[PDB]
């Protein structure tokens, strides 16, 4: 019955959103990167090779 | 929130009331009482025992199946 | 380059709450690195009792 | 019409009796849950059936704390079982979907 | 000890059945027993680690 | 004006206690609240008692435990009244949980839902608190349970050794459990308030499920009154146990000091997780045995998505009922298979009951509410 938010406003809302969404992960992410000290994901970033090898 | 004086509409409605100290905590107790124990208890069995007697049942089986299986004959 | 500098930082990045939020992060990830290594060297100079003396020592495992 | 049609009522007529409001002078729309479709609903019925549907609501409330129940004879029958609330229920929908489909577009 | 299907090894608290090498056959185990690092010194003795 | 209704401080007793408008047709079932209210203050109270003589040290845990019932004056009530009452929290938290499923009165989401957070916070409040005494289950059961989050990919491992604070349960686990199990009881208090703000909004939910607006009481003569009656019949069970039968509910065996290196046969929680035990090890896997004995318990914040009927309450519905009943009845059943070993009949049946659980809350319990909407004409 979710079926009241499906249609054209619905669907330009959702687009105007997005950038935002989009760059609301990209803060959730680094966010989440940076905070543990994600090796995996760090390691790849120029400067910030403060463990070496 | 809530308050009384601000729930709702009611129209029309008398409600009789008597004092606690002119009447029985306990009138018909065991005269009115019991049959209508029996009463909802009736209503209800059907509902509320079936499920319990098949596990009951299931308990049981079960419990006899597995001292039943630390047994064996030839082989 | 000066009066226009603010400026683009505010058009470019400060605007939206979305990047402004993504740059501090961007931004919290160098400082801490930057912070760090430069505040390790001020008290390494003003020193030089600890691990400097390793050298001597160690090698001979 | 035929053997069918009183076999799917006469089911419909048991679950009914199993249901029982009936037993506590309950009619089937005194016992709907309140939503804001509903609550609408409610607050539209004309004086005279609000009236009767609060007495309803609070002979059962009364019953129901007691956990006694009305005499057989005052049990409300099945199909003399007015349906007062769904005329209004209906068209306050209908005007919630109308809203809805003009959110759409 | 000498528990289970295998006649290896049983795992009591979910039923992980093990053989005689230590290997997962029955239960929800993901893998099998750690094997330590090892080495014999001579006929007599065994050095774990 | 009065002094109740306007004292800043009275106001609230008095909105909450004593002028609160009540449904006049409530019944025992409205009554674990209180007694849920009860039960906490009476584990924050022998539980403050206890900590003035235990010691949360491994060369000494059971020791001050044992000293505790031998020469402590009245030690051994405090002991086993704070025991048997963790048990008679779960007795109540369980009737609690089932009436606001039969009732309908989930639909309150905000009060619901922080019930949910009170429920898994005495969970995880009396998980720690068993492995206190350092018995064998206590360690065999903090060794069992903690490990499960060894299944989460990539984190798990670092995760388990992160809430251990070494490689095992040691030390550092049980100073650790003693902390968390002193702050948790003061948490769920903060909650308990939440959860009464929230149900303060709309009032209580009844039997009928119909709106009782039209019929309220004061809380002021008969519910005081109720919940003191319910709260005596609460002393009796909790006396009962304790004066006659204190370790009825109690494993023999968490008598033995733990040992690291003896794992008793058994290994078993205690009775109140016995269902999710059992529903855990259904599973022929280390991760989707973990994801489902979470699902086990969040499962009742999709509840309220799932109620289909038209009507609140299950009171005029028959199909209904016998599926509640039907669900409380494949509860025994996985606590009966959680407390049994996994062999012969056990296995299948608890694999089976495991199913049939997540079918009836999940697909069956919708589907009655649907047919019996029709068979209504609505
Ligand atoms: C520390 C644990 C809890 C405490 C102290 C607590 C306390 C209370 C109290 C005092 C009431 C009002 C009287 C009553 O109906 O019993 C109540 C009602 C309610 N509680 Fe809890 N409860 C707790 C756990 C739960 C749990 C586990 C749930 C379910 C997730 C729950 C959901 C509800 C709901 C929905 C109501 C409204 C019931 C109705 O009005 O019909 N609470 N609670
Ligand atoms: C902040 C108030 C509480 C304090 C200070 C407290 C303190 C203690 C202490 C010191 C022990 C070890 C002594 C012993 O085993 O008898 C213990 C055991 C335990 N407590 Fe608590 N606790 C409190 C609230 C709770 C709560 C909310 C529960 C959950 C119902 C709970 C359930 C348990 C259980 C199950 C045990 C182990 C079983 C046993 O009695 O041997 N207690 N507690
Ligand atoms: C070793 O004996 C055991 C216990 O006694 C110590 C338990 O208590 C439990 C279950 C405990 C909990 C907290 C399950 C809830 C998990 C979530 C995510 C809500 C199991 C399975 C068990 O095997
Ligand atoms: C009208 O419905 C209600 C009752 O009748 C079923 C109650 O009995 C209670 C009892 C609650 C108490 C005594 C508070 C305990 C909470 C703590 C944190 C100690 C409340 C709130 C209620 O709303």
């Amino acid at each position: 019955m979710l079926t009241r938010f499906l249609g054209p406003r619905y669907r330009q809302l959702a687009r105007n959103w997005v950038p935002t969404a989009q760059l609301w992960g990209a803060v959730g992410a680094v966010g989440l990167v940076w905070a543990t000290d994600w090796r995996l994901i760090l390691d790849w970033v120029p400067y910030i090779n403060g463990k070496f090898k | 929130g809530r308050q009384f004086g601000h729930l709702t509409r009611v129209r029309h409605v008398i409600t009789y009331s008597l004092s606690p100290f002119e009447q029985r905590a306990f009138p018909h107790y065991f005269s009115k009482g019991i049959p209508n124990v029996l009463r909802r208890t009736r209503a209800c069995i059907l509902r509320v025992a079936p499920p319990f007697v098949a596990f009951y049942l299931v308990y049981t089986w079960g419990t006899q199946e597995f001292e039943k299986s630390k047994r064996k004959n030839p082989a | 380059v000066a009066p226009t500098l603010t400026a683009r930082l505010y058009s470019l990045l400060f605007r939206r709450t979305s990047t402004f939020a993504l740059t501090i992060v961007v931004g919290a990830l160098f400082f801490e690195r930057a912070f760090d290594q430069g505040a390790d060297a001020i008290y390494e100079h003003i020193n030089e009792g600890k691990l400097w003396k390793h050298i001597k020592h160690k090698y001979e495992n | 019409v035929s053997a069918s049609s009183r076999w799917l009522e006469g089911i419909r007529k048991w679950y009914y009796n199993a249901a029982g409001f009936n037993k506590l002078g309950l009619m089937r729309d005194d016992t709907i849950h309140e939503n804001d479709d509903v609550k609408e609903a409610i607050r539209r019925l004309p004086e005279n059936l609000y009236d009767d549907r609060v007495f309803r609501i609070k002979r059962a409330l009364d019953l129901s704390m007691r956990q006694q129940i009305l005499p057989k004879e005052q049990w409300t029958k099945y199909e003399e079982d007015k349906s007062y609330l769904e005329p209004y229920l209906k068209e306050v929908i209908r005007e919630r979907k109308e809203r809805e489909e003009w959110a759409k577009k | 000890a000498n528990a289970g299907d295998f006649g290896g090894y049983y795992c009591p608290c979910h039923g992980s059945h093990y053989d005689a090498s230590g290997r997962i056959r029955k239960g929800p185990a993901p893998l099998n027993l750690e094997v330590p690092s090892y080495e014999f010194t001579s006929d007599d003795m065994v050095i774990v680690g | 004006t009065n002094i109740r209704k306007s004292h800043p401080l009275m106001k609230i007793v008095n909105n909450a206690f004593i002028d609160l408008p009540a449904p006049s047709n409530i019944s025992s079932w409205w009554n674990f609240g209180s007694l849920l209210g009860i039960c906490l203050i009476l584990q924050i109270l022998t539980g403050l008692f206890l900590a003035m003589h235990y010691t949360s040290d491994t060369t000494t845990a059971f020791s001050s435990v044992t000293h505790i019932c031998r020469d402590v004056n009245y030690g051994w009530i405090i002991r086993y009244m704070h025991a048997n009452g963790a048990s008679m929290f779960f007795i109540c938290l369980y009737m609690h949980v089932g009436r606001g499923l039969y009732y309908g009165s989930y639909t309150f989401l905000e009060t619901w839902n922080i019930g949910v957070i009170l429920l898994l916070t005495v969970m995880a409040t009396a998980f720690m608190g068993y492995v206190l005494p350092w018995g064998q289950m206590s360690f065999w059961g903090a060794t069992v349970i903690t490990n499960l989050l060894s299944a989460i990919p990539y984190i798990g491992t670092n995760l388990v050794e992160w809430i251990w604070g070494g490689f095992s349960v040691d030390k550092a686990t049980l100073t650790r459990f003693f902390a968390f199990h002193f702050i948790l009881p003061f948490i769920i208090m903060a909650i308990a308030m939440v959860h009464l703000l929230f149900l303060h909004e709309t009032g209580s939910n009844n039997p009928t499920g119909i709106s009782s607006d039209v019929d309220k009481i004061p809380f002021h003569p008969y519910y005081t009154i109720k919940d003191i009656l319910g709260a005596l019949l609460l002393i009796l069970a909790l006396m009962l146990l304790v004066l006659f039968a204190p370790d009825l509910l109690g494993d023999p065996d968490n008598y033995t000091p733990a040992n690291p290196l003896n794992t008793p046969p058994h290994i078993k929680p205690e009775w109140y997780f016995l269902f999710a035990y059992a529903i855990l090890r259904s599973i022929p896997n280390k991760l989707g045995g973990v994801l489902a004995l979470a699902f086990s318990i969040l499962i009742l914040a999709l509840i309220p998505l799932l109620h289909t009927s038209k009507q609140r309450s299950m009171m005029f519905r028959p199909l209904s009922q016998c599926l509640f009943w039907a669900l409380v009845a494949d509860l025994l059943t996985l606590t009966w298979i959680g407390g049994q070993p996994v062999e012969h009949p056990y296995i299948t049946i608890g694999q089976l009951a495991s199913v049939l659980y997540f079918l009836l809350i999940l697909v069956l319990m919708p589907t009655a509410g649907t047919i019996e909407n029709k068979l209504l004409k609505w």
